Formats: structure tokens, sequence, C-alpha cells
RNA sequence: GCGACCCCAGGUCAGGCGGGACUACCCGCUGAGUUUAAGCAUAUCAAUAAGCGGAGGAAAAGAAACUUACAAGGAUUCCCCUAGUAACGGCGAGCGAACCGGGAACAGCCCAGCCUUAGAAUCGGGCGGCUCCGCCGUUCGAAUUGUAGUCUGGAGAAGCGU
RNA sequence: AGUCGAUCCUAAGGGUCGGGGGAACCCCGACAGAUAGCGCGUUUCGCGCGUACUCCGAAAGGGAAUCGGGUUAAAAUUCCU
RNA sequence: AUUCCGUGAACCAUCGAGUCUUUGAACGCAAGUUGCGCCCGAAGCCAUUAGGCCGAGGGCACGUCUGCCUGGGCGUCACGC
């Protein structure tokens, strides 16, 4: 009966209790490195909410990931081409720092499965996440059914293939209709249907 | 608690010797490099049976990765006998060949008669 | 060199031991179709490039 | 004269290492006999004793072997060289117990309300 | 980690802290704590081995004194989401809130609710000690909903 | 000085996991120009080639925050048609879907949160047994900063009857 | 071939942990850090020192030690005395 | 070779038992080096509640998960001095 007051809380993110506590975390963050695990999570209703659980084989990575655009990594900043792609600055990554953020736990945690990740506070320069993982080795995990279906070898590297919640985001996978048909199945696999010529037996 | 040192060390903690419930390898495995193996055959060259006449010396030929001290235990095992020094080349067809060179109390050519040679 | 590394030792005496030509016993095998040895080597003619 | 593998398989370990040192020095004797220009006849003998040299070895190795498993068996955490090979990825595959486990719901599903056996004629 | 750690501490103490984590600053004195205490160590929850000891008597004696009425026992009560259950339903009479609590959001709202439910509480020192009453690591928080009536004068 | 907790450190500690390889299909990122426009810069080539990663026997998608405006359909996927159409475009060169309709196949479900508190009913390891892909007993540990169970909007909780 | 060299040392430099960047292949390189360990006595535990690479990098730099005489068709400061 | 009326030939077929050298993602450190280290240890020699020589054979990479052992810091407390 606790959950609903911290996830009311949390949303309150304005008020001066929220701006201590986040400012005293952001300072503490900024000295540590940019992958560290936790020892249990910062927000466990969020957590819960995500599919963490409270036993063996979960575990949670604070990632901290740079914030801003991508800049055109050409020397110099030289393009060699039209006036249309000479552009330098002022663009951007087509994937999130929270799916930038799992990747880089999902690399560097190999022996581990990215099940999910929230967003925890963020700096002008930096921007923090929290992931949650599952060692799907363990007994527990591959006796609970409603996980262990991460086990699976269908879903190895999932943050890698865009598979995790913010997979689908970026993918614009999380509307459907009129405004999302173009991405599913996927956006090249809708490409190459559209642009196959069909030349039947009978023409 | 005092400290003298401004430098911080870390603490020596105990560390355990592996005690593992199961052994990796079932069984240890076979001796590669027997006396058998280490002497390959001798070597009847006009040149080896000149070695055998004048310094009293036999002529093998042993296994690349035999070094000096298992070919006197391996000519020990073989033919109880003692060698004074053993001198070792890898020849151009890429065989090891080893110069034996018995004690005194020993006659090459006798060695060489109940070898077959 | 006189000055050479074991491994490139091992390589010139596997390539001195495949120079050479082939058995005559070979060419009277049942459907034979080698002639000669066509791999033959001279220190001359091609370097080993090693 | 010569080696039947079902004859060695009656013997023991002794006994087969004897045969073992036996054959090796017959062996390095026909060598020799090679080198310095043995006959034929002596010379077609080394097949025959390398062929006995690896029949002891490896009537050796397999009732080694057998001795093992029959150590460990009934056991857990067995040695790797020991343990089944198949593949990597079915090593790593979930057990059957663990692929079919479900929640009380969907067993209260199945129970309750399992596909029917049915006709339509009448 | 040391250095950080400590650099926590002074940026906490050097940093203006708005009231509702303030409150957490001003815990119970020292003898009110040690009575409270000493009060508690005699309704804590039965351990491992006497629950065993109580289900196994149960089992026993279930067909030979076809289940006798047990008195219903009276022990503390841990765990955030019965607390907040149990102040909810105006079961609690004493609510006591560790000040340590990490991360502060679980329990920063627990004086603004018991103040609403008109249930006492009081923030002490030690969810290590908590949980040293209800035989864990930590607790966050416990709670009092009845008491004995040998002890209700000094409750 | 002792003890409890927290965070962290060292272990060839006991037992596990990961890296790399292949290319036809599959998933994510990055990304041109030749060329066409009878020149050329927006455009086109192309959301392509090249480059960097990640799986399986298929992958991906999937159970409406949908399509429609009808007398309404009803997860996803694919084929025919819609259609070289609506639209986009130095409205130039060119580019270009979707819904309805007919078929192939069809399958639905699991969680988070208020709700044991007459006791975590949950799970992992060691040890000992058994009809040994698991079950039982015992002992340590995880977990109350929450493991089990109920519930998921199509409902559902509680109460009363069949 | 114990004695000739490599092998050992370090030079310009190279390759790295951690850390910092990076979609990633990778980039910087002891610079964001609880270093390797080293001595004394021993119930193998205690005591005392301990500035983050004990890695690669020279058959011409530095560097432990062999000389006559003889010997082969072809080896020798390596074989014989 | 083969009781060729048979535990039995085969440059036969097929697979369940077994062997499987140096490397390589390559894992003690390296590498134009079969170069340079540390640990355990069967058997044997004499050595006797003591240790020595030798060595079959096998171990010592990194990142991580669970559990454990040994520790550090007034980081949060409590009991005594
Ligand atoms: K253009
Ligand atoms: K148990
Ligand atoms: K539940
Ligand atoms: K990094
Ligand atoms: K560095
Ligand atoms: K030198
Ligand atoms: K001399
Ligand atoms: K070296
Ligand atoms: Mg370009
Ligand atoms: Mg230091
Ligand atoms: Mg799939
Ligand atoms: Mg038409
Ligand atoms: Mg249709
Ligand atoms: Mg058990
Ligand atoms: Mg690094
Ligand atoms: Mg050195």
């Amino acid at each position: 009966g606790a959950y609903t007051y911290v996830s009311e809380l949390w949303r309150k993110k304005q008020s001066d209790v929220m701006r201590f506590l986040q400012r005293v975390r952001c300072w503490e963050y900024r000295q540590l490195p940019s992958i560290v695990r936790v020892t249990r999570p910062t927000r466990p209703d969020k957590a819960r909410r995500l599919g963490y659980k409270a036993k063996q084989g979960y575990v949670v990575y604070r990632v901290r990931v740079k914030r801003g655009g991508r800049k055109r990594p050409v020397p110099k900043g030289i393009v060699y081409g039209k006036p249309t792609n000479q552009g330098v600055t002022q663009l951007k990554f087509q994937r999130s720092k929270r799916s930038v953020a799992e990747e880089r736990a999902g690399r560097k945690l190999g022996g581990l499965k990215v099940l999910n990740s929230y967003w925890i506070n963020e700096d002008s320069t930096y921007k923090y996440y929290e992931v949650i993982l599952v060692d799907a080795a363990h007994a527990a995990i591959r006796n609970d059914p409603r996980i262990n279906w991460i086990c699976n070898p269908v879903h190895k590297h999932r943050e890698l293939r865009g598979l995790t919640s913010a997979g689908k985001k970026y993918r614009g996978l999380r509307g459907k209709g009129h405004l999302y048909h173009k991405n599913r199945p996927s956006r090249r696999g809708t490409w190459k249907r559209n642009q196959t010529l069909s030349l039947r037996r009978y023409r | 608690k005092i400290r003298t040192k401004v430098t911080f060390h870390r603490p020596k903690t105990l560390k355990k010797d592996r005690n593992p419930k199961y052994p990796r390898i079932s069984a240890p495995g076979r001796n590669k490099l027997d006396q058998y193996g280490i002497l390959k055959y001798p070597l009847t060259t006009e040149s080896a049976m000149k070695k055998i006449e004048d310094n009293n010396t036999l002529v093998f030929i042993v296994d690349i990765k035999a070094d000096k001290k298992k070919i006197k235990d391996a000519v020990k095992k073989m033919y109880d006998i003692q060698t004074k020094k053993v001198n070792t080349l890898i020849r151009p067809d890429g065989t090891k060949k080893a110069y034996v060179r018995l004690t005194p109390d020993y006659d090459a050519l006798d060695v060489a008669n109940k070898i077959g040679i | 060199p006189s000055h050479k590394t074991f491994m490139i030792k091992k390589k010139l005496a596997k390539k001195q031991r495949q120079n050479r030509p082939i058995p005559y016993w070979i060419r009277m095998r049942t459907d034979n179709t080698i002639r000669y040895n066509a791999k033959r080597r001279h220190w001359r003619r091609t370097k080993l490039g090693f | 004269a010569r080696i039947k593998v079902h004859e060695l398989r009656n013997k023991t370990k002794t006994e087969l290492l004897a045969q073992l040192k036996d054959l090796k020095a017959e062996l390095a004797l026909l060598r020799v006999a090679k080198v310095t220009g043995g006959a034929p006849n002596k010379l077609s003998k080394i097949k025959v004793v390398r062929l006995s040299i690896a029949q002891v070895l490896t009537v050796i190795s397999q009732k080694q072997k057998t001795a093992l498993r029959e150590a460990y068996k009934n056991k857990k955490y067995l040695p790797l060289d020991l343990r089944p090979k198949k593949t990597r990825a079915i090593r790593k595959r979930l057990t059957k117990h663990q692929v079919s486990l479900k929640t009380e719901r969907e067993k209260k599903k199945e129970m309750y309300f399992p596909i029917r056996k049915y006709a339509i004629k009448v | 980690v040391v250095r950080i750690q400590r650099k926590r501490r002074i940026l906490k103490q050097r940093l203006k802290v708005p009231p509702s984590l303030n409150q957490f600053s001003k815990t119970l004195d020292k003898n009110l704590a040690t009575n409270l205490f000493k009060m508690l160590l005699k309704y804590r929850p039965e351990d491992k081995a006497a629950k065993k000891e109580r289900l196994l008597k149960r089992a026993q004696a279930e067909a030979e004194g076809k289940t006798p009425e047990t008195k219903k026992p009276i022990i503390v009560k841990y765990g955030l989401k019965h607390i907040t259950y149990l102040i909810e339903q105006n079961k609690a009479q004493l609510v006591v809130i560790a000040h340590d609590v990490d991360p502060i959001e679980l329990v920063v709202w627990l004086p603004a609710l018991c103040r609403k439910m008109e249930i006492p509480y009081c923030i002490v020192k030690g969810k290590a000690r908590l949980g040293s009453i209800v035989h864990k690591k930590t607790a966050s928080a416990l709670c009092l909903t009845t008491v004995k009536n040998e002890d209700k004068m000094e409750f």
C-alpha cells in the first residue's frame, strides 16, 4: 500500500523534497563510473511495474550517458557530397539515450539478459538510467514461469536488436493505425514488400 | 586506530586454496613421451658408424620434443647404459638427432651389436 | 640467414620434403591421372616468399 | 598368434600393460630392422604390431572410462570429459519440466475448459 | 568509497533541507527510545525454530486434542505494505519509523499519513535495530496494533 | 573495545554464465556517389551500395490508446485488388501508400498496484533418500526497501442462492 | 655449445588495467585508482616497509664464463685430447 | 593374416565406445623467441611422526551471477569505557 505513495511522490518532480534528493543523488552519481551495479533499485515501485522482482537472479545497474545530439563523426567536419548531406551539427541519433544506456549495459554484461530500464536522474551533461537485468542461468529464474522465457535463445541481446521497450519506442511500434503502419513488421520489411515486383506465372 | 602513513594500503585478507567438488579431468593423461616414443631408431650412416667406432658414441633419431635429460633417461631405461654427455641438433629435414657418448665403463661397439646394427 | 627461427626452419624442412618427384609406382595405379609432381619448386625460379 | 579384442577384454590392467610394453619393444626392434635394411617379411610386421598396440591402448582406455563412469554414476557434478556433449545450445536449453511450467490460472484454465471432443452431425 | 560517503554527509549538511525531510532529523530521545524498545522486545515475532516447533506441536495435537482453541497472538507488525494497510484501516495504535531509510521516499510521507489518520508515530534511529527486533537485517518501519492488559498503562 | 546495519575491497573460495565462426532469408544502427533531371544546387539514384552490430529455423509483428462514419468491422502476418490511385514533387524529372472487399492461417494470454498478518503460506544452495528432465526430509541463506496466492478492464473484490 | 649468439636489461617507441570517450569496430594511454608485492621471526601466523604496468622493444647499445693442438667428402672457440 | 561351414577378408558400409599433436574467440606473460614466470602433485631414490632430488600429469586470463570466507570506512546506530 506504499507503492502508490512512492509513485505519486516521484510524479511530483518539481517539489522541494524531490529537488533536494535528486540534487544529492546526481552529485553522487557524477563521482562514480559510467556503469555500476546498485545493490537494490532506488525506484522500487517503478521496477515492480517494469517487471523487477526481489529474488535471486535479478540485478540493477546504473548507467550514465552523455546528453545532446549526434555530431557527424567526419574528420574536420568535411563532407564529400551534395549540400543536402553537407550538414554536420544539429543532427540527431535515431535511437534514444535510454536505448544507448541499455546497449552499454548489455555489451558490458554479456552473461546477463537486459529485461528493462528506467530513467532516474539527469543533469545538463549526463542522463542516468537504471537497467534491470536477469541471470538466465540461475535456478530461480529458470524455475519461475513468468520470466524463464528470457532463457530461450531467441531473446539473445534484445537490447541490441531493439526488442526492449525503448527499442520498440524508437522503432515506432508504440502506436498502431494510419500514423504507424509503415513500421510493422519493420520499416525495412515494409519497404521490401512494397518494392517487390510480382511476376506471376500467368500474366 | 592510529595511522602513521598518509598513503592507504589495501589490507591483507585471507585467501583459500581451490577445493573443487569435482575434477575437471576424469583421470590423468597418458605419458606420450615415454622411452619408446623418445627413442625412434639409431642412425646407421657412415658418419654414425665412425662415431660408434671412434668416440664410443651412439647416434639416435629422437622425438623433437625430447630434451637432453629425457634422452639420457630413455637411453638408461632402454639399454641400461650410462651416458657421459648428450649433444643434440635438429636436422634440415625437421627431425632431432642425438649424439650420446657413453661412459668408459660401457663399450659402444658391444651396445650397438646388442641393439642389432 | 644462419640465424633463423625454429618455426621458419621447420617450414623449410617441410618444403624440402615436399620438393621431390612422384613415386614411379603411382603411374601404374588403376585409373591414374597423375603424370608428375606439378608443384616442384627450385630455389632460383620461385621464391617461398616467407 | 593374432590379438583378439574379446580376449584382451578378459585380461587385467597389469597384464594389458605388460602386453603393451612387449608390443612396444617389438615395434622398436622392427624399426631397428627397417633402418638397418630388414627383409620384407620383417617390414610387414610393423603394421600388425602397430595395430596390436592401438588395440591394447583402446581396450585399456575403454575399461578405465567404464570404471570412471560407474564410479560417478548416481552423482552430480561429473567431470567435464564425462558429461554429455550434445551441442552448446542443447546443453543450454531449459529442461522439459521448466519448459512445461505455467501459472496457476493457466493450470486452472486447462483443468476446467480443455478442448472438448465433438462432432457436427446431429 | 570512504571519500564519497564522507562528502555525501558534508553536502547534506551544507544544503538546505526541506521540512519534510528535516522532520527525520529529530528522533526519539534516548530514554524514551530505550523504554519503547524494551517494551517491543516482548512482542517480537516467532523465529524460524519457534515457528517450526509450534507447527509440529499443532500437527501432533490436531487429531488428539480435536483442534483446541489458541489465544490470538499479540506481536509487532512489520513490512511497509502491511504497516501502510493497517494505518489506512485505522488498526495501528503506534507507528515506529526508521530515520535512515534509503531511498527515503519510501517513508517520507509516512508521518503525514499517520498525522492524517491520528495514529501516534515516532521516528527512531536504526532500521538495523528495527530489523533486529523483527529478526531481519533491516526494517523500514514497525507497528503495534494492540498491547497486553498488563502493559496497557505503560503503553 | 564489542555488536547491528550500510557501502565497498581481496579471493586459483563452491557452483554457473558470456566473448568467436557462417550468410540465402531475418532484426538494429550508420550511410554515399555514379546516375536521371538532356546543364545544375532541392529532388532522383536510395530511407539503396559500402561500413558497425544481433538471432532462429524461420526471424520480426501480434491481441487496438485500431479501421471507420457503415445496416458498421474486430491480434499479428502474407497473397489478389485497392493502384500507378489519394498524396508528395525546381507540381519538373519523378515518386507513391493506406481502408474497404476476396483468399491462406488462425489462439490467446501473463504482470505492477488496496486486499495472509491467526505468523513468507515463496524461492536458492549443501547434505541424505526416492518410481531421478523431478519429489521428499533436514540445515543454512534470499526476501518484509516484499517472495508466494488473488486481480488485468473482456473484467474483478465482497455477500447470497443453484 | 654451461663458455659463440638469442635468451637478461633498458633506448626512441609499442602494447595495456582502471578511468574518460565511443551506436559500435574502436579512441587516449598509469592521465579520474583499496598497485604489485618486498624483508624479519614463526603456534604459518605476527611484525615492519610498501609514489597504480614486475608487459613488448637492440643476432651492431649494456652484458657471467675457454683456450691452445688435432680431426671430416661435407661441422666445430660446438667433435677428440 | 583369416577353424574361409567363420569372434570373420575388405583402400566395404554405418555409429553408439575410445584416441584426438602446436595454435586459433584462446585463457599465466609474450612472440620475427618452441623465449620468460608461479602453484599442486602420482610413482621412484635414499632419506623415518623430519624434511630433500626428480617428475607422470594438471593448474594460474577477463567480465559477470548466486552463495561463502576474510577485511576497510564514525557512512548510520547501540552497548561499555
Ligand atoms: K541531392
Ligand atoms: K531448502
Ligand atoms: K502477485
Ligand atoms: K567507457
Ligand atoms: K593507461
Ligand atoms: K644484445
Ligand atoms: K680444445
Ligand atoms: K621477453
Ligand atoms: Mg559522402
Ligand atoms: Mg594506493
Ligand atoms: Mg519471434
Ligand atoms: Mg484501374
Ligand atoms: Mg482483408
Ligand atoms: Mg533444497
Ligand atoms: Mg577499460
Ligand atoms: Mg623484466
